[PDB]
């Protein structure tokens, strides 16, 4: 229930990464039933965009970094189940559904 | 009981490890204390015979981004026994947990729930810990000096979409800063 | 405790007695006058110091009060005022563009507090409620219009509350 | 246990409650409030401000008792620059502060009994609130948010007659009293709907940082006029009311007490009134007045620095409450020397009174938690900032 | 020797052996506080006020004389607070904060700056002689 | 006649497809002995995430203590065939 | 006849019975007192010129301070 | 200027803030005798007009 103690090592942290993990992946099915995605994305598709999320983040030594990670994906995917703010293509943060990229960048703005 | 015994009292009956500073003012006295012995201090503030600070009035972060510990946490408390006040005050950054007082004065739970709100300071042992004031899926802690007076996104009816949703923000006239320095 | 005390609440709460006070204090206001004003006809009191609707004033002469100082802008604690200024043809130091957002606001007064010249003040008028939100985007002929229509109530508050201020 | 969704989007209660309730039945277990629906980032804004704009901001957090909270800012800031304030303003003050307590109690009341079915003392006493409300808008032009107390004062002195009016309503305000508790006092319904209602022990009240009323209910004597004094409060004779059971019935009583009360102080204001200045005279905060600024220069550039800059506050940080109608309104002030406020938390008494709910409400009936929240007196502009 | 009413304070109940409660618990706190150090400034505070206290509790059979003499609050509010100073005193045995470390340092600041009469302040008032004794004799 | 657990072979297939379809996994080295870790190239949060794929597909939540000892298809398959909730 | 649909101009009709005519503005509006104690001494109203899409605004600058008892000045004494 | 709005000479009248009773109300007892005469000799007269319809 409460707000645990800072993480002691690596182990203890990567410990909680996982349960993060396993609770907010299982919730995907509540989220498709909320959000009405049956049509728009596959389960699986929202599985690999939070791992990729985790993953981007596997640098981090620091465990009280890490913790304080979890802390806001708890937060993020508590908001995201008990007050859900439907846009169409997008959940919470995340995207749901022969020039270089100097020219494009270019033809729109000045600013880069 | 004047804020002349108090300062003296407790300088001598205190442990010593547990006070870094002790301030005597007519601005109120202020023991700052470490991180890991707030909560003892505190218990032993309420249960003394001698200083009986029953009521915990507020907790209140504070930003200095000068300083590699940013965050102050500010508590102000109060000994209806005795009709004096006294302030406790310990440093944090934005990654090291403090530990939580619900457990000697319940209503600094939803105080609680403010500092991490507003600064993005965590409470271990909290039983609640989750934002109070802002917006459902809230991004940043307002009260930072760094995050801007508009903050990052505005709300609006969308037609279309026939619902309320949340875009990037666009002022029609941004706010001006003034420097009378 | 005693027989006839026992006697004195059973009758009173059978009887609901204490709930005749309570009809009888309801009907002494039934038979007198009422304090309704008969709006728009009849119209509440206001003070000389009512903070109302903005006006920008001139001299007798029909020369603008305000010098483009700008302490009312820097005062203002909505930021609802903005002001351009520039030299006039005569050498006149005059605003080109004085603009009030009547929703940003809040009707505090500081800004005539501010102003050295007595050009800006808060007039008695309360009665401008708009259909868009684009006409209460005041300008600065509108406020100095303000001002011609309302000057005469306006010079007389201004020399009432003279003595205050 | 099911969950009843409670938002009254109306000033029924309050406009913005919103009660998550857990019910076996149509008994009530848990009471959660969800609050921030009027955060608007004041404390965020006031950093922004110079220390007069920010002065504002404070008639806005406790909308029903406007210049309560002007007096708190005010003295917070005098505390910091060591102002001394004439004696004048201090009266004009302390007398202002308790029309706002009758201001208050007489909207807290009433807004009570209307939720509870009692639907004739809310015209009778917002007729009295009228002639309350008259004397605002004479001294400050604005019926509400007169922004009236600043630091080291008071912005205008009172005009003529104003005192003999003033007198002329506190010669009949107390049959006023008399007829709202005639009307709720004695009524079966009325004790039936408070009595043993909200419960709150002296231990209770003391752990969840309760405060006024809230407080001197459960039978704690603590009013912080006596307390901690200021202003002339040392100087003027008045009770402090306790409850003896702690229940919303005792917290109705003493609120009609309260207002007896600051109708005696306020006659003591009326005739204890002295001449002199209503500002302070240290010319580095006092704006002069329009004569002299228009003849001499010193007061030229006064004027100038006041209303563009501001006055600075030396580096300090101090915590400073007054005992406003809803309990201990706080301010802490932290300056760093500048002309802005460097960080400003306001202690809200509705904030640890809201938190409450759950304890106080735990075990009542559905239609309980109205009248637990009608004595809770809680406005959420100061809740949510 | 009149029975005590009511304490007139919510939730606080009317305790009739008072005066034998008192004297269990100071003897019991007496006995308690001997597992902190005896140089433990805690301690000799403890000591000083709750001898003094059971002292007062000894003589006087008469509550109503024990709560004039001693100056704190009613018998019941003293029985509260001789409860809580017990819990403290186990809490620091488990705590084990005593001792000063090696690189001890503590900054004691006396800021001057006045403030002005009108502002709120707290002027509780002299307290009873016992709490001026307590302080100069753990002074020296 | 009604029956109370997936047919064995039934579920080494559902479970041999499940491991081969997520990425990282040719399939050529996925053997009904096959081990996650130790064989297939896949790392802790890959591991964990091949397991509650097994639970998508099957339809219910496998506590962690047998979550940890499904290292290999044996194990899983040893597992989701004599779990009466998978369906 | 719209003392029948409009009951806003007959409750100043009826309030118009023995009253003072103070004066007249450019409109056309008729300004009335009583000099009596019934709304703590308050009897001062505007009889509007149109009988129909009549309006607060249409009231003066000189005649507004009288009718909200700002100032004791009426709109004659004003423009003199 | 050197006038102020204050107290007159002498201040003004004394005010009461204190709460003013009020004895208005019958008796127990003849609320009761009237309630019970007036069934009694009521509910005669209810058997003689019911004699009269027969
Ligand atoms: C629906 C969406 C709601 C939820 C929102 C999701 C929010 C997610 C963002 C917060 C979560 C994090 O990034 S938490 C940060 C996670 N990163 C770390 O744990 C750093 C240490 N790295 C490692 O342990 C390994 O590299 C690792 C590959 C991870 C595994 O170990 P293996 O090498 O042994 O497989
Ligand atoms: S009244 Fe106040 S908010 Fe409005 S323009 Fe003037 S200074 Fe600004
Ligand atoms: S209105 Fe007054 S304060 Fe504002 S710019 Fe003009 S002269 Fe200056």
């Amino acid at each position: 229930i409460g707000v645990p103690p800072n993480s002691a090592n690596l182990t203890e942290a990567r410990r909680r990464v996982f349960d993060f993990f396993r609770a907010a992946c299982r919730s995907i099915p509540t989220i498709m039933d909320i959000y009405n995605l049956q049509d728009v994305v596959a389960p699986s598709q929202l599985r690999y965009a939070i791992s990729a999320q985790i993953r981007n983040n596997a640098h981090i030594t620091d465990p009280k970094v890490i913790d304080l990670l979890i802390f806001k994906g708890m937060e993020e995917l508590t908001d995201i189940v008990d007050h859900a703010k439907q846009r169409h293509h997008i959940i919470g943060q995340y995207v749901v559904g022969g020039k270089t990229d100097f020219l494009k960048n270019f033809y729109t703005s000045n600013y880069f | 009981m004047d804020n002349q015994f108090i300062f003296k009292y407790s300088w001598e009956t205190l442990p010593k490890k547990w006070v870094k500073k002790m301030e005597r003012s007519e601005h109120g006295n202020r023991f700052d204390t470490n991180t890991d012995y707030l909560f003892q201090l505190l218990c032993f503030l309420k249960l003394h015979t001698y200083t009986r600070v029953q009521v915990l009035i507020d907790i209140c972060g504070v930003d200095y981004p000068s300083r590699k510990r940013r965050f102050e946490v500010v508590y102000n408390l109060l000994s209806t026994r005795y009709n004096s006040r006294i302030r406790v005050q310990t440093s944090a950054d934005e990654v090291t947990r403090i530990s939580s007082v619900v457990s000697l004065f319940p209503s600094a739970g939803w105080w609680e729930r403010e500092v991490w709100d507003m600064f993005g300071v965590s409470f271990i042992n909290h039983p609640d810990l989750r934002r109070i004031l802002t917006d459902y899926g809230f991004e940043g802690h307002p009260l930072r000096k760094d995050f801007p007076l508009s903050g990052y996104v505005q709300v609006r009816y969308d037609d279309p979409e026939k619902r309320v949703v949340s875009e990037p923000i666009e002022m029609t006239q941004e706010f001006r800063y003034f420097d009378f320095a | 405790k005693d027989w006839n005390t026992v006697f004195e609440r059973s009758i009173n709460t059978l009887f609901l007695t204490e709930m005749v006070r309570g009809l009888s204090l309801t009907l002494k206001y039934f038979f007198d006058p009422k304090v309704t004003i008969n709006y728009p006809f009849e119209k509440g009191p206001l003070s000389p110091r009512f903070r109302g609707e903005h006006a920008l004033r001139r001299y007798p002469t029909g020369e603008e009060r305000c010098i483009a100082c700008k302490l009312c802008e820097a005062v203002c604690p909505a930021q609802a005022i903005t002001i351009e200024a520039e030299e006039r043809e005569d050498g006149s130091r005059r605003t080109t563009r004085y603009d009030i957002d009547m929703t940003k606001c809040i009707y505090c007064g500081f800004c005539q507090e501010a102003c050295p010249v007595d050009a800006i003040v808060e007039g008695p008028n309360f009665e401008f409620a708009t259909e868009t939100h684009e006409e209460l985007l005041y300008d600065k002929e509108k406020l100095l219009e303000n001002g011609d229509r309302w000057e005469t109530e306006i010079a007389e508050n201004l020399r009432s509350e003279s003595l205050y201020r | 246990n099911f969950t009843l969704n409670f938002g009254p989007q109306h000033p029924a209660a309050h406009g913005v409650l919103r009660l998550v309730l857990e019910m076996n039945g149509e008994v009530v277990e848990r009471a959660e409030p969800h609050i921030g629906l009027l955060h608007r980032g004041t404390e965020k804004l006031i950093e922004y401000k110079t220390y007069l704009q920010a002065l504002p901001y404070f008639d806005r957090l406790d909308y029903v008792s406007m210049m309560a909270q002007e007096h708190a800012y005010s003295l917070a800031v005098e505390k910091l620059l060591n102002c001394e304030v004439p004696l004048r303003a201090q009266y004009i003050r302390v007398l202002f502060c308790e029309i706002t307590r009758i201001l208050n109690h007489l909207l807290a009341l009433t807004t009570h009994a209307m939720d509870v079915g009692a639907l004739t003392p809310f015209l009778w006493a917002f007729e009295e609130r009228e002639k309350l409300l008259e004397f605002y808008e004479r001294v400050s032009g604005a019926r509400m948010h007169a922004s009236f107390i600043r630091p080291g004062g008071v912005a205008q002195d009172l005009p003529l007659g104003l005192c003999r009016d003033i007198d002329s309503f506190t010669q009949q305000f107390a049959s006023r009293i008399d007829e709202l508790e005639e009307m709720l006092t004695g009524n079966r319904i009325w004790k039936q709907r408070l009595v043993d209602i909200g419960t709150v022990t002296a231990q209770q009240a003391k752990d969840w940082g309760f405060s006024g009323v809230m407080l001197r209910g459960s039978g704690v004597c603590w009013d912080l006029r006596r307390a901690a004094p200021y202003d002339v409060y040392d100087q003027l004779d008045f009770d402090v009311p306790v409850g003896t059971r702690g229940d919303c019935y005792d917290r109705y009583c003493i609120r009609i007490e309260e207002m007896r009360q600051s109708l005696r102080i306020i006659v003591q204001c009326l005739n204890q009134m002295p001449s002199g200045m209503i500002k302070a005279d240290d010319r580095k905060l006092c704006p002069p007045s329009r004569c002299r600024m228009k003849l001499s220069m010193e007061s030229l550039i006064h004027h100038f620095e006041l209303y563009t800059e501001g006055f600075s506050v030396p580096a300090s940080s101090t915590y400073t409450a007054v005992e406003a109608p809803k309990g201990e309104f706080g301010v802490f002030l932290v300056s760093n020397g500048s002309n802005r406020p460097y960080r400003c938390k306001i202690r809200a008494p509705g904030f640890a009174h809201l938190q409450g709910l759950d304890f106080m409400s735990k075990h009542h009936m559905l239609a309980d938690v109205v009248t637990i929240i009608g004595t809770q007196d809680i406005v959420f502009g100061e809740v949510d900032r | 020797a009149k029975v005590k009413q009511t304490t007139g304070i919510v939730g606080l109940d009317v305790v009739p052996n008072a005066r034998a409660v008192l004297i269990d618990l100071y003897s019991k706190t007496l006995k308690e506080i001997q597992a902190v150090p005896e140089d433990e400034g805690y301690r000799k505070a403890v000591e000083s006020f709750t001898r003094q206290r059971l002292n007062v509790c000894k003589e006087e059979e008469d509550w109503e004389m024990i709560e004039k003499r001693l100056g704190c609050g009613q018998v019941e509010e003293l029985i509260e607070e001789a409860r809580d100073e017990l819990t403290l005193i186990g809490k620091m045995i488990e705590w084990d904060p005593w001792g000063v470390p090696d690189d001890y340092e503590c900054e004691v600041i006396e800021n001057d700056a006045p403030i002005p009469k009108h502002v709120p302040q707290h002027r509780p008032g002299p307290l009873p002689e016992q709490f001026y004794k307590t302080l100069e004799g753990l002074i020296a | 006649v009604r029956g109370s657990f997936l047919d064995k072979s039934e579920v080494t297939d559902r479970v041999l497809s499940v491991v081969k379809n997520f990425q990282k996994v040719d399939p050529s080295k996925v053997t009904p002995k096959a081990n996650f870790q130790n064989d297939l190239g896949l790392d802790s949060l890959d591991s964990v995430e091949v397991v509650m794929a097994l639970e998508e597909e099957f339809g219910f939540e496998i506590p962690d203590n047998e979550a940890d000892k499904i290292q290999s298809i044996d194990l899983a398959v040893d597992f989701i065939a004599s779990h009466p909730q998978a369906k | 006849m719209r003392c029948l649909p409009d009951g806003n101009l007959l409750q100043t009709k009826i309030h118009n019975i023995g009253a003072t005519l103070v004066g007249v503005d450019k409109f056309g509006n008729k300004y009335y007192q009583k000099l009596g104690d019934t709304q703590y001494g308050r009897h001062r109203w505007v009889e509007y010129a149109s009988k129909d899409r009549y309006n607060a605004s249409q009231v003066p600058a000189e005649w507004h301070g009288w009718l909200h008892f700002i100032t004791d000045h009426t709109g004659d004494e004003l423009l003199s | 200027p050197l006038l102020q709005d204050g107290p007159p000479p002498g201040g003004f009248a004394p005010v009461r803030y204190a709460r003013r009773i009020s004895n208005t109300g019958p008796s127990a007892m003849a609320m009761f005798l009237a309630v019970s005469g007036a069934f009694a000799w009521g509910m005669y007269q209810v058997g003689q007009g019911n004699k009269i319809r027969r």
